[PDB]
RNA sequence: AGCGUGUGCCUACCCUACGCCGGCAGGCGCGGGUAACCCGUUGAACCCCAUUCGUGAUGGGGAUCGGGGAUUGCAAUUAUUCCCCAUGAACGAGGAAUUCCCAGUAAGUGCGGGUCAUAAGCUUGCGUUGAUUAAGUCCCUGCCCUUUGUACACACCGCCCG
RNA sequence: AGGAGUGGAGCCUGCGGCUUAAUUUGACCAACACGGGAAACCUCACCCGGCCCGGACACGGACAGGAUUGACAGAUUGAU
């Protein structure tokens, strides 16, 4: 650690709620509010979206002082074996914009 | 509102600066009406971007 | 690891930051700023202001 | 005779355990105490006067001259 | 400390109390005693981790030898009241390298550590330059 | 600005000795488990772990500011 | 959910909600043609109609990107759930675009073409799509390590008043 | 008298009426203000009216410096700021030089905003009182246009001789 | 043609020189109360001490009697 195992789970599994991540550039943020509910005191979602990045599976946009991660395709396929999710499932987001 | 600041970053040259302004209006029409067909007709028929706020009651 | 990390900023010139990047130095308050003047003149074309004086 | 303690001199000198009005000859031997003891004890304050320069927060750069 | 006359005795007792009363004193009676902002730190403050320091005097002139000073504890704190109690343990105080080593009097309560030890060469010319 | 200049010190990390590990149960006749000393007594401590034989000094390596006996 | 801050503070806050997203787009739609946003709030409804040109790349496939961009806004800026609506704007006469011309010259330049036959082939465009006149310049290094200024001009131009 | 400004903002914070206590700094109890709504009919200074001082480095000037009291802060020492008493210097219209200004203008005089946890001799705006002198010229300094001369074009800060 | 000043005096502030362990630094009509730059800490770039990694990712090694993590007290330490 790194951070615990726990505080992974927590940020692998609402990545993949909500199809989105962003945050802000900090070091003194307490507990994380705005989502990841109290349980990131430190850098935590950064540092495990680099790494996660690194590897490709999102890409990163930074304007004004927040991060803005998109998840792709490929991340989806790693994370739902990652995380041992059904053989379909995306709850992110699935319809046709009109 | 009034901005008068510098013109030059980093200091240097003759010294200018620039006013600045911007122009907020107000204005507001009393009635004395049922609520209901003013809240209906109000937020509709509005083309720019200009805001409106109803109030219950003011006298 | 350690025990401290930090220490008391509750006012001054370190406990607020302009957004440039977590930029100082070009102190700044003024009607809700926490912008930048350097930015601000690139802002004068967007919304907030147009120049007419 | 009811005059008030704020409005004298010296209010508790230091060392002497009271309020005290100074006059003439005495105010300067007095002071020349106050002095003597900032040196004694070697404060900051006592080598700023022996050196014969500002007491109080001034800036000597641009101040004094006597020597150019 | 050597000195007589400068806290007890005839000539000077330390605002109309000996230092023997001080010692008895609580705090809370010692700052009534005018010296204004001497009372901002106590009343505000009440012990923010000197803790470190003033056990360290008490300790250390404890064991010392009798007609001896103990050695020294160090500080890079500038700043606390000097009081009755500290009198007669040695300090070092740190400057920007340096830990100057000062006696504590009777002599000095109310002060503050860091008068006592200066931080610049007092200053030598010179000889103007060129410019 | 300009580059660091030589220490005659500086050592990093502790290396956490190299310990050999279960011996703290102890066996000499079955079903038996011999216990040593005391299993933590908190309620956030599971009490499955144990407290250290440290003897003038009697401490719970899981709390890490409480719980220490001396004595 | 109140009270409401003062009427000063109130335009302050439109225009760096304005601004800030006005950039955000930027950096990501460059490649599609981008040329602006226009923001209205409407009745219980946010409505941001992201103006580019080719509005293909922008939907995607099964509208994926629009659904991205949707979910960003209802996160960052802390927007009440489900209230965010978006909306896409194909401009029609792309020559009096000037923020989509300079930043398609941009990926003309840095797909590794000449600099001279791609200033006059943006140039003859905004003026055949109407307008009066056109401006370009190229400020920077080019044959060597020594930076130069090229101008292409044609037509009417203004540089004062109002 | 006027331009403004004010808490609900950044992360801990506003502007203040009124009552009470204190010489003062200040403390304390209550109430309003999202502001043509409350502070503020902004009950400001110079100016105006009546006493006192008397040509005296004087009661002009307030530098230096001792002691004491408050406020801000996590912390005030090399004195953060503010207040009270005491101390009472240079300075009595300023060389060679030099800056700026043409009508509500110069000058005198106060106020708001900016930076701001505490704090303008600064800067940016605003009111109030309000002159003398000019209605010109190329003398100096400099600039625009033509003509002329040039060994100059790194352009007279140039170039070049013994 | 004139009006009010500056240069003279005391004080504030910026700049040079000198000093210093450090006295951080840009700028020389078109620099010099200018860098919103009125610096207690913060700011902070400087000087002197102490701590931390926030060295991604890849490959190899280590490795479930185990890779590794943290800490009371005592000593040490400006320091809990």
């Amino acid at each position: 650690m790194l951070m615990p195992k726990k505080n992974r789970i927590a940020i692998y599994e609402l990545l993949f709620k909500e199809g989105v991540m962003v945050a802000k550039k900090d070091v003194h943020m307490p507990k994380h509010p705005e989502l990841a509910d109290k349980n990131v005191p430190n850098l935590h979602v950064m540092k495990a979206m680099q790494s996660l990045k690194s590897r490709g599976y999102v890409k990163e946009q930074f304007a004004w002082r927040h991060f803005y991660w998109y998840l792709t395709n490929e991340g989806i396929q790693y994370l739902r074996d990652y995380l041992h999710l059904p053989p379909e499932i995306v709850p992110a987001t699935l319809r046709r914009s009109r | 509102l009034r901005i008068t600041t510098r013109k030059t970053p980093c200091g240097e040259g003759s010294k200018t600066w620039d006013r600045f302004q911007m122009r907020i209006h107000k204005r507001l029409i009393d009635l004395h009406s049922p609520s209901e067909i003013v809240k209906q007709i109000t937020s509709i028929s509005i083309e720019p971007g200009v805001e409106v706020e109803v109030t219950i009651a003011d006298a | 690891q350690q025990l401290y990390w930090s220490h008391p900023r509750k006012f001054g010139q370190g406990s607020r930051s302009c957004r440039v990047c977590s930029n100082r130095h070009g102190l700044i308050r003024k009607y809700g700023l926490n912008m930048c003047r350097q930015c601000f003149r690139q802002y004068a074309k967007d919304i907030g202001f147009i120049k007419l004086d | 005779y009811k005059i008030p303690d704020w409005f004298l001199n010296r209010q508790k000198d230091v060392k002497d355990g009271k309020y005290s009005q100074v006059l003439a000859n005495g105010l300067d031997n007095k002071l020349r105490e106050d002095l003597e003891r900032l040196k004694k004890i070697r404060a900051h304050r006592g080598l700023r006067h022996f050196w014969g320069l500002r007491v109080r927060g001034q800036h000597t750069k641009t101040t004094g001259r006597r020597g150019r | 400390v050597e000195q007589k006359k400068k806290r007890t005795f005839r000539k000077f007792t330390y605002r109309g109390v000996d230092l023997d009363q001080l010692l008895d004193m609580s705090y809370e009676q010692l700052m009534q005693l005018y010296s204004a902002r001497q009372r901002r730190r106590l009343s505000r403050g009440l012990r923010r981790k000197q803790h470190s320091l003033l056990k360290r005097l008490r300790k250390a002139k404890k064991e010392a030898p009798p007609m001896e000073k103990p050695e020294v504890v160090k500080t890079h704190l500038r700043d606390m009241i000097i009081l009755p109690e500290m009198v007669g343990s040695m300090v070092g105080v740190y400057n920007g390298k340096t830990f100057n080593q000062v006696e504590i009097k009777p002599e000095m309560i109310g002060h503050y550590l860091g008068e006592f030890s200066i931080t610049y060469k007092p200053v030598k010319h010179g000889r103007p330059g060129i410019g | 600005k300009k580059s660091y200049t030589t220490p005659k010190k500086n050592k990093h990390k502790r290396k956490k000795v190299k310990l050999a590990v279960l011996k703290y149960y102890k066996v000499d006749e079955n079903g038996k488990i011999s216990r040593l000393r005391r299993e933590c007594p908190s309620d956030e401590c599971g009490a499955g772990v144990f407290m250290a034989s440290h003897f003038d000094r009697h401490y719970c390596g899981k709390c890490c500011l409480t719980y220490c006996f001396n004595k | 959910m109140a009270v409401q801050i003062s009427k000063k503070r109130k335009f302050v806050a439109d225009g760096i909600f304005k601004a800030e997203l006005n950039e955000f787009l930027t950096r990501e739609l460059a490649e599609d043609g981008y040329s602006g946003v226009e923001v209205r709030v409407t009745p219980t409804r946010t409505e941001i109609i992201i103006l580019a040109t080719r509005t293909q790349n922008v939907l995607g496939e099964k509208g994926r990107r629009i659904r991205e961009l949707t979910a960003v806004v209802q996160k960052r800026f802390g927007f009440p759930e489900g209230s965010v609506e978006l909306y896409a704007e194909k401009v029609a006469t792309r020559g009096l675009c000037a923020i989509a011309q300079a930043e398609s010259l941009r990926y003309k330049l840095l797909g590794g073409l000449a600099v001279r036959r791609a200033c006059y082939g943006v140039l003859r465009f905004i003026m055949e799509s109407g307008a009066k006149g056109c401006e370009v310049v190229v400020s920077g290094k080019l044959r060597g390590q020594r930076a130069k200024s090229m101008k292409f001009v044609d037509g009417l131009m203004i540089h004062s008043g109002d």
